[PDB]
RNA sequence: UCGGAGUACAAAAAACCCUCCGAGUGAUUUUAAUCUAGACAAACCAGUCAAAAUAACCAUAACAUCACUUAUUGAUCCAAAAU
């Protein structure tokens, strides 16, 4: 992660995290399961239910991957016929 | 301060001793009330 | 002796593939499997082999 | 469980024979 | 936010209100730049407008 | 630290050694009788019948009901022997036997099923369905007397009554009529009544028809106490239990202070408690007779609140707990996305200051 | 352990409440089921006096299974 | 108002078979490992015994509801012997006609793989179906 | 629906005998709607319902019929009622 | 690297260039679906079970089986094939 860059001094991004990660405006990153496209057929049908299914990422995870990017993708978007728009804010969360 | 410790302690002994003595009775006069409230038993006595 | 991992192929017309263990010195294997884009049991042949 | 009175409940090996099973190497009519 | 704006003098349904009108009422703000193409309107005070 | 077994243990009586001595069970049959005798037996470890709700285990049931009648036991197996002997010697019946070709007078064995041990049947019957429960608590009665209920619902069908069966509102419009063999030397008292059905009162039961001082069998004669009333159960709890009661009393008591006016429409005066009921009169009636039906919701119903109890008619729904979710982490780890549709409150879209 | 009332069985031999309530444990009696044949010879061979006893594994329901409300008063 | 319009919010039902007859209750699923499967409301339990034969229909908690056996005076002289394929033919039919006088028209019926194939039990049961008592218990709604 | 003038009379008659169970006592038909949260669309919702209620009514030839779970045991049910009912005495 | 038994005697976990067995797949047909409550396990990545509901077929049918059954296996990127 570059800190400060060389051109203009801001802080730069890792776009390996955008390219496999979504984030919503919660602060909740979403992850595909590992190995959902290899050797399906050793796989149990179970199994290859469990893999296909998008997960949420623990707390350090998520506090890691804030640090990697900048702070242009923590911004709230109202996409057009957006599948994740509504998952956008948190509801009944007693903390 | 030590004082009104052996007091509160001697007096939730005491007063726990009577509760269960208060459930002692309880229990015993509850089971004289089942007896004293169901219905004379006819069955085989009525040709008895 | 290898076994033969081959793709088998609605015959319902149906886009429908999955891959099955088969022995190398048996013939061209005919399954019964139940393809979820018609809702009912059709029949299945092999078509092309991918792994050994 | 070993400490609870309801130890050994559900012995049963003692009750039928050890039934030694006809191994290929070991099948003899040992009489 | 459509029924707040018209009760508090901030836009006048005398005159027609466009886009133009409603960014100088600061009833929403939009960026050109991040990819904006305009307002939606949504129907969550429908009951009450 | 192995501890002391607090009684037999099961399979101690047997001899371990001597394997061969010991007969075998060599079948499987055998085993499913032995361990099911065994399965009952109130063994001092936990058990199943323990934790599983076997209503107090053994229960001191309170008999209160006439007297079985005397028979001679003596003189009774000679003659059961000696009838089977003749049915026994018959060639005819060997024949149909062997050949696999023979029917029953079920007929016959209905009318002697009830004389000989049709009351004790229809105690368990009573017993399984709670009627002694909810009537007199604890205590019990055996149906001595037998005793039918009829409903007279098209020209000549008859729908029947018996133990437990299920009757339909439009067959018991109409009042139905009682048959029993009794002689003209004492009298009896019938009651109907809903067991559950109140309103208000859970622990409460309605009335239906009561009839008092019945001279023998003509039930008709007898002087009538609470008219008959169709029954009404609610269209969502179905399935209320109604049931006849039949007492023989000794001498001719005084009803009055349970007389109900004759156009009863007002289900408050309908409150009932036959425990209550029962223990003011306890010496002179006695329970010899019993008769109970199911009975659920039909469009018959929908008038008696209308036209009869001038009631706007309830209607109830079977209602299910809420399914059970976990308290709500911030973080949720390795979860489906699905997870916060769990805890929505609407799917409706609810927008903030926007 | 077998399972005992409202316990499941999965294919890892594994035991999972059916309903909500309260676990408990019981020593209770096995009879086989007939078509394994394994089990049917052991029990086939048992004496006459001895009958299995296994542990087995309860699930007591604490809520009753629902309960009805007046939804509408016509 | 109308004192006579008023009516609890909620309903307390005391039959223990409403909620059997409405499909609504708890069937005691699991075991699986033991025979016969516990799961059911009303068993039927055919006993032969070398001298009587003894027909039973229990509910899960362990009480026998209605019972039909050559046992009883009134079928024993009716009947030639207590040991024959008609004398089960006699106890199912009695059955039969009892189990519709108690309102019970479901139960399970688990047989053993031998019996199931055995001359009197495949005939007892024929007596069942048209004595109209139907077995295969309905399934539970929302089991 | 008595006094509903907008439906034809055979269609007035056909309400009451398939959804006697929502009439009131002194005649008025009750539709109820929860689905939506605002009130526009339970409306349209209750308005959509009540024009397939008529539309299926209105229809002479509209009679489909249905099996059920529960009309299984249902049928039997009543089949084993009608067991006991053939019995034929004079009654009181 | 992965599994079983002892060391690790009775919930779990627990080491050594410690003591002994194995696995890097076959045989067969019952060719084993979609969707979702709740949990075990776990640093993470991974692994496991699973009611209800829908479809399939006795027209109110979901555990592929056997070989100590437990192990019979490989992450991204990238490449090839119909997608
Ligand atoms: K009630
Ligand atoms: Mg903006
Ligand atoms: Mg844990
Ligand atoms: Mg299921
Ligand atoms: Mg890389």
């Amino acid at each position: 992660v570059t800190y400060f860059s060389s051109r203009k001094g801001k802080r730069k991004t890792v776009k390996a995290v955008i390219y496999r990660f979504l984030r919503l405006h919660s602060g909740l990153w979403l992850r595909r399961k590992a190995g959902y496209k290899k050797k399906l057929w050793k796989k149990t049908a179970a199994r290859k239910r469990r893999l296909r299914e998008f997960v949420f990422c623990n707390k350090t995870q998520s506090k890691l991957l804030d640090k990697m990017t900048t702070s242009f993708w923590k911004r709230r978007n109202w996409y057009a016929d957006d599948p994740y728009q509504k998952y956008q804010d948190r509801t009944n969360l007693k903390v | 301060k030590f004082a009104r410790r052996v007091v509160l302690l001697s007096q939730e002994m005491d007063a726990g001793l009577q509760a269960w003595q208060l459930r002692q009775q309880e229990k015993l006069q509850e089971e004289e009330g089942k007896q004293k409230n169901a219905l004379k038993s006819k069955g085989a006595l009525l040709q008895n | 002796s290898k076994t033969i991992l081959v793709k088998m192929m609605s015959q319902a017309g149906t886009g429908f593939s999955f891959n099955t263990k088969r022995s190398r010195l048996r013939e061209k294997l005919t399954l019964l499997h139940y393809d979820p884009v018609v809702k009912k049991k059709v029949l299945f042949v092999e078509q092309k082999k991918i792994r050994s | 469980y070993r400490s609870k009175p309801t130890h050994g409940i559900g012995r049963y090996k003692h009750l039928v024979k050890a039934q030694e099973p006809k191994k290929k190497k070991g099948k003899v009519e040992v009489r | 936010r459509l029924q707040y704006l018209i009760d508090l003098g901030r836009v006048d349904p005398t005159q027609p209100i466009d886009l133009t009108q409603l960014v100088n009422g600061r009833g929403v703000t939009i960026q050109p730049s991040k990819r904006d193409y305009g307002v939606q309107l949504v129907e969550e005070g429908a009951d009450t407008f | 630290r192995r501890a002391a077994p607090l009684g037999p243990m099961p399979n101690e009586d047997i001899d371990v050694s001597d394997l061969e001595r010991l007969k075998k069970y060599r079948s499987f049959d055998r085993y499913r009788r032995r361990a099911e005798q065994e399965a009952r037996k109130p063994h001092w470890w936990r058990t199943y019948r323990e934790h599983f709700g076997e209503e107090s285990g053994p229960k001191d049931r309170v008999d209160i009901g006439l007297p079985p009648p005397k028979v001679s036991r003596t003189q009774q197996l000679l003659e059961r022997k000696q009838a089977l002997r003749e049915l026994r010697a018959n060639v005819e019946e060997e024949r149909a036997a062997r050949l696999q070709t023979a029917r029953i007078p079920l007929e016959a064995v209905r009318a002697e099923w009830e004389r000989t041990c049709g009351p004790y049947h229809k105690q368990r019957l009573a017993e399984y369905c709670g009627l002694y429960r909810d009537l007199f608590h604890g205590a019990t009665f055996v149906p001595r007397v037998p005793l039918h209920v009829a409903y007279a619902v098209g020209e000549d069908d008859l729908m029947p009554v018996y133990h437990g069966n299920e009757v339909t509102p439009t067959e018991a419009a109409q009042a139905p009529e009682v048959t029993y063999e009794a002689d003209e030397g004492s009298l009896w008292t019938l009651l109907l009544t809903n067991l559950d059905g109140h309103l208000l009162e859970p622990d409460a039961e309605y009335v239906h028809w009561l009839v008092t001082n019945i001279p023998g069998n003509r039930v008709t004669e007898g002087q009538e106490t609470c008219p008959y009333l169709p029954p009404f159960p609610a269209r969502g709890s179905g399935f209320h239990r109604f049931a006849f009661l039949l007492f023989k009393q000794d001498k001719r008591i005084d009803f009055s202070g349970d007389t109900r006016p004759s156009p009863c429409y007002q289900l408050a005066q309908r409150t009932f408690h036959t425990f209550d009921f029962y223990k003011k009169h306890q010496d002179a009636m006695t329970p010899a007779g019993l008769a109970f039906f199911q009975c659920r919701w039909d469009d018959s119903v929908t008038r008696v609140f209308h036209q009869l109890l001038d009631m706007r008619e309830p209607v109830f729904e079977f209602v299910r707990p809420p399914p059970y979710h976990p308290k709500q982490k911030r973080f949720p780890h390795r979860q489906p996305l699905r997870y916060l549709d769990r805890y929505r409150d609407s799917h409706e879209p609810t927008y903030g200051i926007y | 352990w077998h399972p005992g009332a409202h316990v499941g069985l999965g294919k890892n031999k594994c035991l999972y409440a059916l309903e909500e309530g309260v676990v408990r444990y019981t020593k209770e009696v096995y009879v086989p089921n007939p078509s394994n044949s394994e089990a049917v010879d052991l029990v086939t061979r048992l004496p006459q006096g001895a009958v299995l006893y296994k542990t087995f594994v309860h699930v007591v329901p604490a809520k009753p299974e629902g309960t009805f409300k007046l939804v509408a008063m016509l | 108002p109308v004192e006579n319009e008023a009516v609890a919010p909620e309903f307390t039902n005391r039959n223990p078979r409403n909620l059997e007859l409405l499909a609504v209750a708890r069937k005691e699923r699991g075991w699986g490992t033991v025979w016969p499967s516990r799961e059911f409301w009303h068993r039927l339990r055919v006993i032969r015994t070398q001298h009587h034969i003894e027909a039973l229909v229990e509910h899960r908690n362990g009480q026998v509801v209605v019972s039909a056996s050559t046992r009883e005076w009134a079928i024993k002289k009716h009947l030639y012997s207590t040991r024959n394929v008609v004398a089960c033919e006699s106890v199912g039919r009695v059955l039969a006609e009892r189990c519709l006088e108690a309102g019970i028209n479901f139960m399970v019926y688990h047989p053993t793989p031998w019996e199931a194939a055995s001359d009197s039990i495949k005939r007892l049961q024929h007596a069942m179906t048209e004595g109209g008592v139907v077995l295969r218990e309905p399934r539970r709604i929302y089991e | 629906l008595a006094s509903a003038d907008w439906i034809a009379e055979p269609v007035r008659l056909k309400l009451a005998v398939k959804h006697k169970n929502r009439i009131n006592r002194s005649g008025e038909l009750i539709l109820t709607s929860e689905c939506s949260r605002y009130q526009f669309r339970n409306l349209a919702d209750c308005l959509q319902k009540l024009r397939d209620m008529i539309a299926e009514a209105s229809q002479p030839a509209k009679e489909p019929s249905r099996e059920d779970a529960e009309l299984r045991r249902s049928r039997i049910e009543n089949m084993n009622r009608e067991r006991l009912r053939k019995k034929r005495i004079s009654s009181a």
